[PDB]
């Protein structure tokens, strides 16, 4: 939640997500070769319920960008931003947030804060998505 | 440095001395008054 | 994990997770240090890396 | 498998002494009303003198990490070593703290340890440190372990003052080992079942006569007698009785059939007991002996006993039910059963008998926390005012 | 800063102000001219 907002911490964010991927890989090597109703599974479920809130927050964090990619792929985004350079205004981006109707006000404002803009009060969705959606894909797949 | 030093000094209260024992200590003032008396007495100040 | 032949056995497997516990404690403490500050400096960024 | 100390679990702070070459077990205690100063109550002499764990039990609210708590102060979790804890006294509702005041007793650097209403300040929080060398900072906190507590504000360890003839809890640089014993777990507790330390009324039969002492007549000679009275006597501090188990550790466990206990009158401060001539008589804490005072419940009037059983080190099964379950009072050794004399507001004497009645079964009703606290306040105030009046008369 | 504040609290607890006042209240001895004409010196390495 903190590194994403600042533009100068993207490299550290990527390193962190690589660490996340490695830890989930180890957690799956835990379950490799597990019987039904195994003590390993019981202990990991206990771990998850102990750390429930953090898991929820991580899942919501991933789901933001998972829905962001779908919104970008949606045709309403193109009808709001017909041009090819793709530098949408922040104002148009916000009205697209509420036109999507899948994004609450909190998610909209968090994406506003995480988004980086030039002096023209405008952001580029291509830069935004390549920065955030693709890194989340494989770690989210590992968690799933 | 000062924080660490004062924490060690208070953790080992015996570093202060008989005046600042806290238990049965005559106090710093009384300690220096008795030390002055040691100074006047030759047998108590000197090796003798 | 088990040195069957040797008289004394040492659990490198357990010691590795002990070191992982210590390093995660250090990382959590360093996070709590950089919790108040708005932006992380380059020194802290390299230490995190 | 191994139990770990957790937040919101009711515990007691325990310390051991070395007075005249023996280990004396002393629990930390404090009274909410009146003075806030903490004292120690002897628990080694549990057979001769009943320990009053009611003011000794404590509840852990939060266990924050040190620097996160620092950020707090600038602005069921399992206990972990190196964490400052917030201890809330169960009865009073106030929090243990370092008073920063000194009695000028044996140490001028020492600060008295008492109870503070407000949560603000570093005095309320207490860091836990591992006194055992096997334990290290960052290890899990066992239920059975020796701990040393350091005040966050004064940086003074929780200390026991051997220097004074009367042992005192104090905040000093010197250490003292404190062992934490779990009394009960709030989450594990089940509603409607008897637990240790609960205040209850011994309402009897359909006539709903409660076992009580006579009305306040300024005479302990009248008050020491016990009888069955019915009517408005139900809602009063006289009818309140509190159950204290002989076992100190895990005293808040579910009470089971055939488990000895001590019934205490909260208002008078006296303990129910038995004379040799087979009558019930209230009699003092100091001279209240284990054999006479101890009573037990049985599921049936049927005479054969459950013998001896294993005492669980936990919450245990919840057998006795408030209201639904029917209980029978019986002495621990003589096996006599509580009986009414059938003397013809009702004023029937509570007698003790070899066989008893057919109709000696009794029911239990849980007392409200407000009424229990009020009754304790009444007792703790009447004691102080009685000693005040005696001093003025002298 | 709470750390510095509690450090000052610890220092004040260790040293009462009265002892400091009394030590300053203590006075030392005056080297004096003698009958012959020599000023007698108390030891610099002994006494106040």
């Amino acid at each position: 939640m903190k590194l994403s907002q600042d533009s100068s911490q993207i490299e550290l964010l990527k390193e962190l997500m690589d660490l996340q991927k490695d830890m989930v890989v180890m957690l799956l090597s835990m379950l490799e070769g597990n019987v039904v109703n195994g003590t390993i599974g019981k202990q990991m479920v206990d771990m998850l319920v102990e750390s429930s809130n953090n898991v929820e927050m991580i899942l919501k964090f991933f789901d933001m960008f998972l829905k962001l990619k779908d919104l970008t792929s949606s045709d309403t985004f193109k009808e709001y931003d017909p041009d090819g350079k793709g530098v949408i205004s922040k104002r148009d981006f916000h009205k697209a947030m509420e036109s999507h109707k899948h994004y609450t006000q909190s998610e909209t404002e968090f994406l506003l804060s995480c988004a980086e803009t030039d002096e023209n009060e405008t952001l580029d969705y291509e830069e935004f998505v390549k920065r955030f959606h693709e890194p989340a894909k494989d770690i989210g797949f590992n968690v799933a | 440095n000062a924080n660490v030093v004062v924490r060690l000094l208070i953790r080992r209260p015996e570093c202060f001395g008989p005046a600042l024992r806290g238990e049965g200590g005559n106090g710093l003032l009384a300690a220096m008054e008795e030390a002055i008396k040691i100074a006047e007495d030759p047998s108590r100040d000197g090796p003798s | 994990r088990t040195q069957t032949g040797n008289n004394t056995t040492v659990n490198i497997i357990i010691s590795t997770v002990d070191y992982l516990l210590r390093v995660q404690e250090s990382i959590s403490d360093f996070y709590w240090y950089y919790s108040g500050k708005d932006v992380i400096d380059e020194q802290g960024q390299r230490n995190f890396s | 498998e191994i139990q770990f100390l957790r937040t919101d679990d009711e515990v007691v702070l325990q310390c051991t002494a070395t007075i005249h070459k023996e280990q004396q077990k002393l629990c930390l205690a404090a009274e909410g009303f009146g003075n806030r100063l903490c004292f120690l109550e002897s628990t080694s002499n549990s057979k001769n003198v009943p320990p009053d764990l009611s003011i000794c039990t404590f509840v852990l609210e939060q266990s924050l990490s040190v620097r996160a708590l620092q950020e707090m102060l600038a602005n069921h979790r399992t206990l972990l070593y190196g964490h400052a804890i917030l201890l809330r006294h169960s009865y009073s509702g106030m929090y243990l703290c370092c008073l920063s005041t000194s009695r000028s007793s044996t140490d001028k650097l020492a600060f008295d340890v008492g109870l503070q209403e407000d949560t603000t300040g570093e005095a309320c929080w207490w860091t836990i440190h591992p006194a055992s060398k096997q334990r290290s900072e960052g290890e899990k906190v066992r239920v059975g372990d020796d701990l040393i507590l350091v005040s966050v504000s004064s940086e003074r360890y929780l200390h026991l003052s051997y220097g004074n003839g009367s042992l005192h809890v104090d905040a000093a640089f010197q250490q003292t080992l404190w062992s934490v014993a779990p009394i009960s777990s709030g989450s594990e507790a089940a509603q409607g079942y008897l637990i240790g330390g609960d205040v209850l009324r011994l309402l009897h039969g359909h006539m709903d006569e409660c076992l009580t002492v006579p009305s306040g007549e300024h005479g302990e000679e009248q008050r020491r007698t016990v009888h069955y009275e019915g009517g408005a006597v139900s809602v009063h501090a006289r009818s309140l009785w509190r159950l204290e188990t002989l076992r100190v550790a895990w005293s808040g466990s579910h009470i089971r059939w055939g488990q000895p206990f001590r019934l205490r009158h909260v208002t008078t401060g006296k303990y129910l007991s038995l004379m040799e001539d087979k009558n019930l008589l209230l009699m003092d804490k100091e001279k209240a002996d284990v054999k006479s005072t101890a009573f037990t419940f049985r599921s049936s009037k049927e005479k054969l006993d459950v013998g001896v059983r294993k005492e669980v080190d936990g919450m245990g099964t919840s057998e006795i039910k408030y209201g639904d379950s029917v209980c029978y009072i019986q002495h621990v050794d003589t096996g006599l059963w509580l009986t009414y004399q059938s003397v013809d507001s009702i004023q029937r004497k509570a007698i003790m008998h070899h066989e008893g009645h057919m109709d000696d079964g009794i029911s239990l009703s849980r007392s409200q926390h407000e009424e229990s606290r009020t009754a304790r306040v009444i007792w703790s105030t009447v004691f102080l005012f009685n000693r005040f009046i005696r001093g003025l008369d002298a | 800063k709470g750390e510095a504040i509690r450090i000052r609290s610890i220092l004040r607890s260790l040293i009462p102000l009265g002892d400091l006042v009394g030590v300053i209240s203590i006075a030392f001895q005056m080297p004096t001219i003698a009958k012959d004409g020599n000023v007698v010196e108390p030891d610099m390495s002994a006494g106040f």
